[PDB]
């Protein structure tokens, strides 16, 4: 009969049951289905017959996992590697984030659950260090120090100033 | 026939470093379940005398974020104890794991345990899990868990 | 009663660095059986409603005439995985496997993991094993295996 | 239905470092027993056709007070062997096992393998187990022992 | 009936096993109790009801355990670390003792299975070493060596002498 | 009955399975042994009365392992350790071919699947390397290069020549 919301079992047409039950009972030749909450910490989120709900995962610290939101008993409790790391799928763990190397800066605004993506530093910017946060910074002002700019600066070094 | 998969209780695994009996799993929740045994604060009782065969998976994990690994000697271990309501000291029945070092520069460190065994099982007897350090175990259900099945009658 | 033992299918092992679901296995060959079972591209699919007994062993290994291991970071790992032809998503229900520092000096390197777990199976539904490094996979049908065997009724 | 539970004999463990197939186990003596099974210097011979579900927990163990272990290289292996009284050679079931690096500092070194795997015997064969490094075995009966239990008949 | 020596089952009053026998066959309706003795290298130690007997634990010398006593039939085995060695519940296991750092000395008398305990240098010892063994030994007297005391000791450091 | 050839079963004398055949069906009272050929990459070596054929070693490059023949349906394959690699019985793995220390050299034939044999340098030859391949090389002759042996060489060293 009809592909969503609905299962055939016994050659009748049965009804599935909704996100946040699951099937305890399949339809007999008397009954429909018979389509009971799910219990704490459970869900389901889709139109389903499952014999049970599943278990919402753990958003483990120990594995520098947090959750963004908890879910409810139609939703999938969704978590995010905390500052600094992001989820590999390969591993299924919260790996370091790609350091960017002097001449390179780590785009902005830094996302939440992804790996740095390192951008080469613009004119007038540089960067003298290995980092994964940290993006090109500007030359120093050599006004602002009452000096001069004896010899101009790159990517990997600032300029630097002489009180001539 | 009577059986038991219980999976860890991930809202009250114990802290510290010592070795410690695990007193919480999940009995009635994903793919825990049990039936015909009875289950009180980590000990998994027997209710019917048979052959059963009993299995342990532990896994331990470490992030960098918690901090560092102390005293650099590491041993993570699991003991299947059968204790018993009418004799006070238990006994082990399986044993199982590794030395570590975990001392390295990698952000992650993983490592899993797993124990299976043919015993005889009387009535009354309790099964729990005893792991080395509680501060490092995995909160999946997936991951950290012990059970029990019944396979043949004893007679 | 319905069981399966599975060898990796040697000629059929995926390479590269990245986890995959292994596709290809032995199911009528040397230790390799089935019964009451259907086994499609990796995916042993449950015939028969019941309460199976799943187990796996993967053995990871690498000889110096390969090359060396890069990154550094080495992680081998095992999921057995139930999925189903009625939900696209698939979960977890047995996980293993350890961190590993193969940077060493010495012209072989090996680890074997072993899981094993009681599990409720409706029919329709599939077990699947992925690994995290299939171009270590041991070939041998004595080191790369996973399989089920019915235990109870559900009723 | 026949099964068997077979823990080491801690008076009888060879020595050297070279791998050997152990010929001494407990049949009968705390968690040991066994039924409807023969035993004959380690080799555990299977008296009734069946499918049966095999295991082994090898725990290998090293103090700084037994000295050093030399050679640096260093692989605790456990091979499950099925031989038999009518072919001469024999073959390998189940591996297990993992490289090791335990020339550290700490005073002691600890590492245990876990197999398992269903498989179909017939009367008169015969299950083994070998060990890579039997100086190294663990004599507790609750550390290395191996065994089987018949699960279905052949039909 | 009487808690001590004795259970009920099937409503009669049964007598439980010594120690050195185990409960071979329960209270049958018609006689009571057998027990058997103890096996080969097996034990129990209390009036029980067990269907067989505990097996003596195996003090290893590869795990630096020695037999203090090898146990009866009714005695459990105890085993202990050799000397330089004391038991950990943790990892039950032989943990290296405790080494004293200088100004610091290993108390004596040793104990047999346990962890060496530091104590702090006395006026007129001294200890200059790490040691889980040795305990503060006593400043160099000069005149023993016919000559005579320049600079007092310390508790890190010993006195020194001068043929002045 | 006869040992060779044949196997009694149920009183009755049956014969066994020809290499490259299985044992299907054991001796019924109204038949024979039924024989079944083995399968894709199976064997079985001897007369037999096996349940199922053998499965063919897997030679794998990953441990450094080569055919030297595929081996046929009643031939086992056989495999050796590539090159500068011997097979190790009790790791069961191709461990690397031992060195031979200066003052010895690696003898000729290298052999296939064994480990390396080192002979003494002899008169005339030397060794200045550690290695597993290298055997004992000739001194150099002075008169080649134009020069005069200054000093005589040994069995770690080469001769040394000058133009004088
Ligand atoms: C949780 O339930 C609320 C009910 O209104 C729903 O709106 C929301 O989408 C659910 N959360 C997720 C992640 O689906
Ligand atoms: C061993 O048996 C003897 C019997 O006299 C007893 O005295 C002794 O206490 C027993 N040993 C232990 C440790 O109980
Ligand atoms: C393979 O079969 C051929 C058939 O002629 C035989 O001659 C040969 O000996 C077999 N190979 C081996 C290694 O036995
Ligand atoms: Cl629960
Ligand atoms: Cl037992
Ligand atoms: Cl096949
Ligand atoms: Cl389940
Ligand atoms: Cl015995
Ligand atoms: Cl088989
Ligand atoms: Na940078
Ligand atoms: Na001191
Ligand atoms: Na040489």
């Amino acid at each position: 009969c009809t592909q969503e919301r609905h299962y055939e079992h016994l050659g009748r047409c049965c009804s599935r049951c909704e996100p946040g039950k699951y099937l305890s009972s399949k339809c007999t030749p008397t009954s429909d289905s018979v389509c009971l909450p799910c219990g704490p910490d459970e869900y389901l989120d889709t139109w389903n017959e499952e014999d049970k709900c599943l278990l919402h995962k753990v958003c483990d610290a120990g594995k520098a996992l947090v959750a963004v939101d908890p879910g409810n008993h139609t939703a999938p409790r969704r978590c995010a590697c905390t500052a600094g790391y992001h989820w590999n799928s390969d591993c299924e763990c919260c790996r370091r984030n790609t350091e960017c190397a002097p001449g390179f800066g780590a785009q902005h605004p830094l996302q939440l659950n992804k790996d740095t993506v390192c951008t080469p530093c613009l004119l007038g910017f540089f960067s003298d260090v290995f980092s994964s946060t940290d993006k090109c910074k500007p030359w120093t002002n050599c006004t602002l120090l009452g000096k001069l700019e004896a010899h101009q600066g790159t990517t990997e070094s600032d300029v630097v100033c002489s009180s001539s | 026939q009577p059986f038991a998969h219980l999976t860890i209780n991930a809202a009250s695994i114990p802290s510290g470093s010592h070795k410690v009996t695990l007193s919480s799993w999940y009995h009635d929740r994903g793919w825990a379940k049990i039936s015909n045994m009875t289950l009180s604060n980590g000990k998994l009782r027997v209710n019917q005398d048979g052959f059963y065969y009993l299995y342990a998976n532990i896994c331990f994990r470490h992030h960098e974020t918690s901090g560092s690994v102390p005293t650099d000697y590491l041993q993570l271990m699991v003991y299947v104890v059968k204790t018993s309501i009418k004799i006070p000291s238990s006994h082990n029945l399986m044993k199982g794991g590794s030395t570590k070092n975990w001392s390295g520069n990698s952000e992650f460190h993983f490592y899993s345990i797993n124990v299976g065994g043919f015993f005889k099982l009387r009535a009354g007897e309790e099964i729990s899990i005893q792991v080395s350090n509680p501060s490092l175990l995995d909160p999946d259900q997936d991951a950290t868990y012990f059970g029990a099945f019944k396979v043949q009658d004893i007679d």
